[PDB]
């Protein structure tokens, strides 16, 4: 069975069903299909998603953390959230939150010590809505994968100024960006930003 | 036989507009036909398919049964009257048939 | 608490009807729910205009979940027959859809109404 | 130029004037005009593609039959592509009939892009002029008084002028961004034309090739009806009930009026919801937001008067009285004798100069001439609403 | 908790920002009485907004929501359940699945 209609392959060994990676549906999948150096998603560790509406992306994150790792989805909306509920009724890694992540301490007992966080939201306070997660839940030297939508955060200003402004907003919060990407032909005027939450040795 | 009864009963509970416009057999198999009810609503009237009759009635009856699964999808408490009201629009077209 | 949420105010509704009439002249307005579900499944739907006075209400309610599923906006307008004249149609219209066409004369007013739709939701 | 010289608005008594709704044979009456010589006549057009002629000279009883002329599907365009549409009869959707102010020739028009003018006695055609355009569907007409000048409005943003005694076109006027629904004209060489959704109204000077702009703006989407009582001022009704008495002092009107005929019948909570819990059945109704205005489906003023009459599908043809300072108009009364879609209204006059004996005619239908445009219409059947007014 | 539904009852006070009966009760034993205006017995909080609801329940207590407190609770998460020394019955990770999915079905409410 497909989760949203993508085509899955199957192999045999003395059956593995691999779900293909649509890059247009997910800016994380477009970030993999654009090419990355050092990806903070891991085959064993625990990872937190922000902005997991349904399993357009977060099911693939549950795959890439596998039978070991666990994915803490963060969302708010009722109708894609219910899809995430009973789509998490088959995979054990997935657990979603229905709380607004402007106060991530409202669900602070529900996760302890996440290591990696991903950002997919459209809110204009994207640095603050990640910084209220990574100041309390993120492991030291655990990285942040931002997904910046420049027309939704601040659309009056120029193109690169949004990313160059948010990167300094991250550098105010001990979030040194390792590397940047734009992923243009998959999605027009977007970005993903790989950094590591440093907190010790920022210069 | 007891499976049939609780099947038509959970039909009459959750999707009464699907069981009044058509009946519990086609309606209960329909939510398997999309795999689930939330995949019935996102399907079109053309994209769903049921059983001069085939070209017209399997499209317009599909229209009203899709719109029945809409008000079964998003209501908290669904009614049995408006399932028959949306049945009656198929009834005028089928008396025209 | 409201299922007919979010409803649009009257001058914003008139801006919405002017967008809809301009798109019906533009032929990018794909009308009704049967074209709406196809525009949202194929990925060409820009946003939806819907009238809450229809019988019954939820025959358009595939569009709010469908619209949150694909990052597409939607609104609720109060009038159905004024929306019918907004489509240009002698019969009352409660569903219309704004699509992608690069051959647009209303390319900016589409985003002008979409901004105040997104501010509403 | 002429100003308002009559002040008989205190004399009209509505509660004692006879209200009557008569029976016709036809369906979906699209307009009523009335002709007065300076006997009485009445011309009608109906969606059987038919021009009927009735006699409203008898104020004591109902109208009586005079003659009829139905079109049909046997006057089909023989080519269906050419610039000509010179067939004598109608094939689709008459919009307007108009008898001349001398009453010698009378022209019909509609979606068929034909202005076909007919003789009055024999009920036979006298001429046909097509609009020579595909998008030029003529909707409304304006005759000039004491003359044969006819001012027509079309769907391709054209305001045409014709002399009926010469079978000729004199000029066409441009400027409407959206299409033209209604136009009124009087004894001068002037007329008012309103748009479909732009709310831009122009009081036209026909020779001089100029135009003014009247912009107004529940919230307005249309200017449905417009009447010419005098020169410097006119009136419009609107779909949001915005009844505006327009002056030449400001581009803004001299009087703004809100919802006239009441508020729209609140939709059925049974039919909107379909909810087996009643507690949600009030929740989609949205309280105050979903409630709607009535339109003004007809507006008509007797020329150079202080009284003008509004008509809607509410079932209330509400007559309003303008005061002597010409700055505001005020409710005079209501007319509930017939209900339904009121498409066109003309009042005919008789008597002395002192004592005026009237008869209002309104064209009562189930749907408009311009469209269907209706839901939960109550108490409507096709016919002619007559009113017998004395003093 | 004696159940997982009590965890639902408690997270439906946390996610609002209210104090449960037990959330009051553990501190009445664990934090015995100091003075009310000075020299207050001081607990560290990770949530600010519950702080007023805590101080309503306790008059003589200093409720601190600081970055040092955030570092202490973050480090307690870092070294996890191992600072319980046998008292953690079972594992945290099996509890997180049931708590997240049950609180999720509480909020979406279908």
């Amino acid at each position: 069975e497909s989760v949203y209609g993508e085509k899955r392959i199957s192999v045999e060994e003395p059956k593995v069903e691999y779900r293909v990676w649509n890059p247009f549906r997910s800016k994380l999948a477009a970030g993999i299909m654009g090419g990355l150096d050092e990806l903070f998603i891991a085959p064993g560790k625990k990872v937190l998603y922000l902005g997991a509406a349904s399993g357009t992306s977060v099911s693939h994150v549950s795959d890439v953390v596998g039978p070991e790792g666990v994915v803490y989805a963060v969302e708010f909306s009722h109708r894609p959230g219910r899809e995430l509920i009973s789509m998490a009724k088959k995979r054990p890694n997935i657990i979603p939150i229905i709380e607004d992540a402007r106060h991530p301490q409202k669900y602070r007992m529900l996760i302890g010590m996440v290591d990696c966080v991903f950002a997919d939201v459209a809110q204009p306070d994207q640095a603050r809505i990640i910084a209220l997660n990574s100041h309390m839940f993120l492991k030291d030297q655990g990285g942040v994968v931002i997904s910046i939508k420049a027309n939704c955060i601040d659309s009056t200003v120029d193109a690169e100024t949004v990313f160059a402004r948010e990167v300094q907003k991250l550098r105010e919060e001990r979030i040194k960006p390792l590397e940047q990407l734009t992923l243009e032909p998959y999605e027009r005027d977007h970005c993903i930003v790989v950094g590591r939450y440093m907190r010790s040795g920022l210069k | 036989r007891q499976l049939y009864d609780y099947l038509c009963e959970k039909m009459h509970t959750v999707a009464p507009n699907l069981s009044e416009l058509i009946g519990e057999v086609i309606g209960a198999r329909l939510i398997s036909h999309a795999g689930s009810l939330t995949n019935l609503s996102k399907q079109a009237a053309s994209t769903v398919q049921i059983l001069k009759n085939k070209g017209r009635i399997s499209r317009y009856l599909a229209n009203k049964c899709s719109m029945a699964s809409r008000i079964d999808n998003y209501s908290e408490e669904p009614s049995n009257v408006f399932g028959s009201v949306l049945k009656k629009q198929v009834e005028q077209r089928l008396e025209f048939y | 608490n409201p299922k007919a949420f979010p409803l649009a105010d009257a001058a914003l509704t008139q801006q919405i009807l002017d967008v809809v009439q301009q798109a019906a002249n533009l032929r990018q307005l794909k009308k009704g729910a049967n074209e709406a579900t196809k525009t949202l499944n194929r990925g060409i739907s820009e946003f939806i205009i819907m009238a809450a006075d229809c019988e019954p209400i939820e025959i358009l309610l595939h569009l709010p979940l469908l619209c949150e599923d694909k990052n597409v906006p939607y609104v609720f307008v109060p009038s159905r027959v004024a929306l019918g004249r907004a489509c240009g149609v002698s019969r009352p219209v409660i569903a219309a859809s704004i699509t992608t066409n690069d051959a647009s004369a209303i390319k900016t007013q589409i985003y002008a109404v979409k901004d105040k739709i997104e501010t509403l939701l | 130029q002429g100003r308002v010289f009559r002040y008989f608005g205190d004399k009209l008594l509505i509660s004692e004037a006879k209200q009557s709704f008569t029976r016709v044979g036809e369906n979906n009456l699209t307009c009523i005009s009335c002709f007065q010589p300076v006997r009485l006549f009445a011309y009608t057009v109906s969606k059987d593609l038919q021009l009927t002629k009735y006699d409203i000279t008898d104020f004591s009883k109902r109208p009586k039959k005079l003659k009829y002329a139905k079109g049909g599907a046997k006057y089909i365009p023989t080519s269906k592509h050419e610039y000509e549409n010179t067939t004598e009869g109608h094939y689709d959707e008459i919009l307007t009939v108009a008898a001349s102010p001398d009453g010698k020739y009378v022209v019909t028009g509609g979606r068929d892009r034909k202005l076909i003018v007919w003789s009055t006695e024999s009920l036979s055609p006298v001429k046909v002029i097509p609009t020579k355009d595909r998008r030029g569907e003529v909707l409304s007409l304006a005759f000039r008084k004491n003359s044969d000048q006819l001012y027509a409005s079309c769907a391709d943003f054209k305001i045409r002028t014709y002399s009926i005694n010469q079978f000729s076109q004199l000029e066409i006027l441009y400027g409407h961004h959206d299409i033209v629904e209604d136009i009124s004209a009087l004894a001068m060489e002037r007329c008012v034309t309103v748009g479909a959704r732009d709310r831009t109204a122009m009081l036209w000077k026909i020779p001089d090739e100029t135009r003014l702009t009247f912009r107004g703006g529940f919230c307005e989407g249309s200017i449905d009806v417009v009447s010419m009582v005098d020169d410097f001022h006119f009136i419009t009704g609107s779909d949001n009930g915005n009844i505006c008495l327009w002056s030449l002092a400001k581009k803004k009107p001299i009087f703004t009026e809100r919802i006239a005929h009441g508020i729209l019948p609140e939709p059925s909570f049974n039919d909107i919801s379909g909810e087996t819990d009643e507690e949600l059945r009030k929740r989609q109704l949205q309280g105050k937001k979903l409630l709607q205005p009535f339109w003004i489906t007809s507006l008509y003023a007797i020329p150079y008067s202080n009284v003008f009459i509004s008509g809607s599908w509410s079932g209330s043809l509400k007559v309003w009285k303008i005061s002597d300072n010409l700055r505001s108009f005020e409710l005079l009364g209501e007319l509930s004798g017939a209900k339904g879609v009121v498409t066109k209204i003309q009042v005919v006059e008789s008597g002395k100069h002192g004592k005026e004996k009237f008869r209002i005619l309104a064209s009562i239908a189930k749907e408009h001439r311009l469209g269907r445009w209706i839901a939960n219409v109550s108490g409507a059947r096709n016919g002619i609403y007559s009113a017998v007014i004395d003093q | 908790f004696k159940g997982a539904a009590e965890a639902l009852e408690n997270a439906n006070d946390i996610s609002e920002g209210l104090v449960s009966e037990s959330l009051k009760a553990i501190l009445d034993l664990n934090l015995p009485k100091a003075s009310s205006k000075k020299k207050n017995i001081t607990l560290a909080i990770s949530d600010k907004n519950l702080g007023p609801s805590i101080k309503e329940e306790f008059p003589y207590v200093d409720c601190i929501s600081n970055e040092l407190a955030q570092d202490l609770i973050r480090g307690v998460r870092l070294h996890g359940e191992k600072l319980f020394k046998g008292l953690q019955s079972g594992d945290l990770e099996r509890a997180q699945l049931g708590l997240g999915h049950a609180y999720s079905r509480a909020k979406v409410k279908f």
